[PDB]
């Protein structure tokens, strides 16, 4: 630990050093603040070179024949895919809607994001005019490393002297075009000397402090520190709006190459910034040679909302409030016919959330698939897969991927019906090697986990896929016609889409469960919800007022830890009417960092909660109301069930998933000597099946491969 | 709608 080397009084630096964890973060913080303290690091004045006393927004003629004739000299683009996550299968149906052989496709995977890496190196390895950027940053939301990696991708491109581009268009994984390629191509033909940014269309001074532009901010910890106060440099006008845009090369060299005052203070000033992609591009052209050549359009449909974006989610990333745009849905279909303003393309689009949009889009734009085609109302993702290494799982869902594995065996030898060999008897080897998460026709159906297996009969290897589904636990006791639509208990609640993020419910001993609610259009109502735990202690109860305008509602009850393994119940009632119901599992775990539990490590995690109450209210007097009788019998097992461990674990284990999961089916990779076993690639459900409208082949004539 | 993801400061 050494000194600072200056006094640091900021109350802002201060907070960020206390919160922040590797001293490499501490130093730099203190080092950045100190710069600035003595005016080193920011400039206050710039020189403006734009020879227009303001803005150009040179306008352009939104006729039909702009978009029809074919030109003679057509452009040429280099997309730069900004990516992050799982969702290969939706970024690969993207890449085969914008792919034509003469354009170009540089492709850059946020470095925690290695499984969508290694998929999109498979699609560069396929296509000569496709390449992954060998350099890879952790491009946090608002990050300022978002400004660094196109302003580096655009240095590369210049470099690559075997692709001539004219123009540059950034896109992520959640956009999707609403014109055809060759409507693009002829628009940005006829205008190839235009930049397109959209600007922000409000009052500038709330715009900049809105945005924290005013604020000194430090990437560093993959966070957003906010440091302290700035000027705004003199001599020139700040303006911003959206980071999705398109430049042509002419622009993209003079932002890259010049060292005139104007780019050189611009690129250190918005080192330090947030969003700084929402702004930067923006400051620079309305002050450079450039400035006449600027369209107040970037040919984007941004679906903000904000009433449901704005919920200051990123607190945790960064130092700041932020908001998001929404994922288009069925009913906004009409909203890409408009044309009001020129627009190619739209953001944003999430199979996991909506996926029918997105084939009602593709159908539109290219046509139909033909008669038979399989998988089209399908989606798959993968939520694991092996190279990763089971470190990058947590306990929970090591156990629990486990406990769906065993489920599938048992299934298999279920399904033989012989007097003889039982020739699907297996024996479970090793860890899982994949999962995928299964939807068909928007509707969640459980995860697909591949995994290795002995048959003992044959006694030799084999590689399988289990499909679990869960119980259908939601239950409406009213005989009596109310609000109530659905009530649900997860984790890690989406607050914009009105979703559990975490798709199976998975949870364990130390996991603080969120209880929601759906309601439907009505008058005011106020309603008691109780949670429930496994032997029928009373955890939590409170009441909730439904507001005739509310739809969603949920709360997560402060209960204290370790919440007692076992099947828990929410009950919902009104004045002690009952209305409905809902259960949840809390699994107990096989697993204790990645290895089998010992017997002092499930005892302390598996005996319910260290302060031996739920919460310093108690609900003992409930208990007879509701019919709720705490059988002696029952408590004294489940603290059996607190100290085994091993195979007594496991059997208490499976016997819990088992009543609240099916095994749907399983699926041979290769060849198995289970005989009522289905090869994966001839079933309808496998990750294994065929999925044309995902799958990348040869390119056709036309240069295309949609 | 308007353009910018910036929130304030909360
Ligand atoms: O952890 C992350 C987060 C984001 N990103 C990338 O950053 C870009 C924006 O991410 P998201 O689309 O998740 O962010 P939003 O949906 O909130 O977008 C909106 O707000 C943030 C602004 O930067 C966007 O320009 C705006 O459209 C994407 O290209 C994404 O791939 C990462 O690479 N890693
Ligand atoms: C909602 O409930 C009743 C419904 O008529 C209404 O009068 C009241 O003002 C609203 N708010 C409450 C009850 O808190
Ligand atoms: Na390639």
């Amino acid at each position: 630990d050494q000194p600072p080397k200056c006094d640091i009084s900021g109350k802002e630096a201060i907070s960020a050093l206390s919160r922040a964890k590797s001293k490499h973060c501490r130093q730099e913080i203190g080092e950045t603040y100190c710069r600035h303290k003595l005016g080193l690091l920011m400039p206050e004045k710039v020189t403006r070179f734009c020879p227009l006393e303001g803005k150009a927004n040179k306008n352009v003629q939104w006729d039909e024949d702009s978009v029809e004739y074919m030109p003679a000299n057509p452009v040429r683009i280099a997309f730069v895919l900004v990516v992050h996550g799982r969702a290969s299968r939706q970024l690969q149906r993207m890449f085969k809607a914008i792919y034509h052989k003469d354009h170009f496709y540089y492709i850059h995977v946020d470095k925690r994001s290695n499984y969508l890496h290694r998929q999109v190196l498979q699609v560069s390895r396929q296509y000569s005019n496709v390449r992954v950027t060998p350099w890879r940053m952790a491009t946090i939301w608002g990050g300022a490393s978002l400004l660094s990696t196109y302003l580096q991708s655009m240095r590369d491109l210049l470099e690559m002297t075997d692709w001539p581009w004219d123009f540059f268009i950034n896109l992520s994984a959640a956009d999707y075009p609403i014109r055809t390629n060759d409507q693009l191509v002829a628009f940005l033909s006829r205008y190839r000397d235009m930049n397109f940014l959209k600007s922000h269309g409000r009052d500038n001074a709330r715009f900049i402090r809105k945005q924290g532009l005013d604020r000194l901010f430090l990437e560093c910890d993959a966070h957003m520190w906010r440091l302290g106060d700035r000027r705004i440099p003199e001599g020139i006008a700040v303006d911003g709006g959206s980071d999705w845009f398109l430049l042509n090369r002419r622009f993209v060299e003079y932002v890259t190459f010049s060292t005139d005052d104007l780019v050189t203070k611009m690129k250190q000033f918005y080192s330090y910034t947030l969003l700084p992609a929402e702004s930067f591009f923006h400051t620079v052209l309305e002050n450079s040679p450039h400035c006449d050549t600027m369209v107040d359009n970037n040919l984007r449909i941004t679906n903000w909302n904000r009433k449901l974006g704005c919920k200051c989610q990123y607190k945790h990333i960064v130092d700041w409030c932020g908001c998001s745009p929404n994922d288009f849905k069925p009913q906004d279909f009409h909203r890409f016919q408009q044309t009001a303003r020129p627009t190619f393309f739209a953001r944003k689009f999430e199979a996991v959330v909506n996926q029918e949009i997105i084939g009602q889009l593709d159908y539109y734009l290219y046509g139909n698939y033909p008669a038979g085609t399989p998988g089209l109302r399908s989606y798959w993702e993968n939520v694991y897969d092996e190279p990763d290494g089971i470190h990058s799982l947590s306990d929970v869902t090591l156990t629990l991927y486990h406990s769906f594995a065993r489920l599938g065996l048992r299934r298999a030898e279920t399904s033989l019906h012989t007097d003889g060999e039982n020739s699907c008897r297996y024996y479970p080897m090793g860890h899982p090697a994949s999962v995928h998460l299964y939807f068909l026709a928007d509707r969640f159906q459980g995860f697909l986990i591949k995994h290795h297996a002995t048959n003992l009969a044959v006694s030799k290897l084999e590689t399988l896929e289990t499909w679990v589904m869960p119980k259908k636990v939601f239950k409406i006791a009213s005989p009596d016609f109310g609000r109530l639509q659905f009530s649900e208990v997860g984790t890690d609640w989406d607050a914009k889409e009105r979703l559990f993020r975490n798709f199976g419910g998975l949870l364990g001993p130390m996991d603080e469960p969120v209880g929601m609610q759906k309601w439907g259009k009505g008058p005011n109502v106020t309603v008691t919800v109780i949670w429930v735990d496994p032997v029928n202690v009373i955890a939590a109860t409170y009441d909730i007022l439904i507001e005739s305008t509310a739809e969603f509602t949920h709360y997560k009850p402060p209960l204290n830890l370790p919440l007692r393994p076992g099947v828990w119940t929410v009950k919902i009632l009104h004045h002690w009417v009952p209305v409905a119901e809902t259960k949840f599992l809390v699994a107990p775990l096989t697993f204790s960092n990645r290895q089998p539990i010992k017997p002092e490590e499930a005892l302390k995690l598996h005996n319910g909660p260290l302060r031996n109450a739920y919460m310093e209210q108690s609900f003992q007097s409930l208990n007879p109301v509701l019919s709720l009788p705490i059988n002696p019998a029952q408590v004294e097992q489940a603290r059996r069930n607190a100290a085994s461990t091993g195979t007594a674990l496991e059997g208490w284990l499976d016997s819990l998933v088992g009543g609240m999961w099916t095994a749907m089916d399983i699926c041979a990779t290769g060849p198995t000597a289970c005989p009522v076993m289905q090869t994966c690639s001839q079933t309808a459900w496998s990750s294994f099946s065929p999925d044309p409208k995902s799958e990348l082949g040869a390119v056709k004539p036309d240069g295309r491969l949609r | 709608e308007e353009e910018g993801a910036g929130g304030g400061q909360g």
